[PDB]
C-alpha cells in the first residue's frame, strides 16, 4: 500500500508500506530517499505519536493515510 | 492540515482545518490556548521564519495552502 509523508518544508512524499510493516522500517525508507537520520525523524498520524517499535496496523494506518514528519532539530 | 509541533514540551496536536476566511487572530487565539503559545513570551515559527510584527498579512495573504505548520519555540534559550 502506499502512504504520503507530509515535512514540514511543504513536501508530500509517498512511501510504499505493507500492513505488516514497522514504524522503524518506515524511517529507514525516509532515510534513504531524505537523508535524514531516524533518530531526528518523528512520525505522527492524525496527531497520535508512532514508536519505532511498532507497525503501522497497530496504529490503523491505512492505504493513502497522511503522516507528519517533525524534525527534532536541536538548534533554532 | 495545521500541523502544530511544540517540539517545546514535546506536545503534538491533531491536524486542524484552516480556511482563507478564517482570521489570523482566531487561529491564534486556538494556538494560544490549546497549544499554549503567547505573543509576549513566545516565539512562532512559520514554516522557515518567525511571525515578526511586520507580517501582519493574514492567512490568505501569508500563503497559505493545503500544508499548514505552526512551529512552537523561543521561550528561553532559543530567542
Amino acid at each position: 500500500m502506499q502512504i504520503f509523508v507530509k515535512t514540514l518544508t511543504g513536501k508530500c512524499i509517498t512511501l510504499e508500506v505493507e500492513p505488516s510493516d514497522t514504524i522503524e522500517n518506515v524511517k529507514a525508507k525516509i532515510q534513504d530517499k531524505e537523508g535524514i537520520p531516524p533518530d531526528q525523524q518523528r512520525l505522527i498520524f492524525a496527531g497520535k505519536q508512532l514508536e519505532d517499535g511498532r507497525t503501522l496496523s497497530d496504529y490503523n494506518i491505512q492505504k493513502e493515510s497522511t503522516l507528519h514528519l517533525v524534525l527534532r532539530l536541536r538548534g533554532g | 492540515d495545521l500541523t502544530i509541533s511544540n517540539e517545546l514540551t514535546g506536545e503534538i496536536y491533531g491536524p486542524i482545518e484552516v480556511s482563507e476566511d478564517m482570521a489570523l487572530t482566531d487561529l491564534i487565539a486556538l494556538l494560544q490556548a490549546d497549544c499554549g503559545f503567547d505573543k509576549t513570551k513566545h516565539d512562532l515559527y512559520y514554516n522557515m521564519d518567525i511571525l515578526d510584527s511586520n507580517r501582519t498579512q493574514s492567512l490568505k495573504e501569508l500563503g497559505l495552502k493545503t500544508d499548514d505548520l505552526l512551529l512552537i519555540r523561543g521561550k528561553i534559550s532559543n530567542s
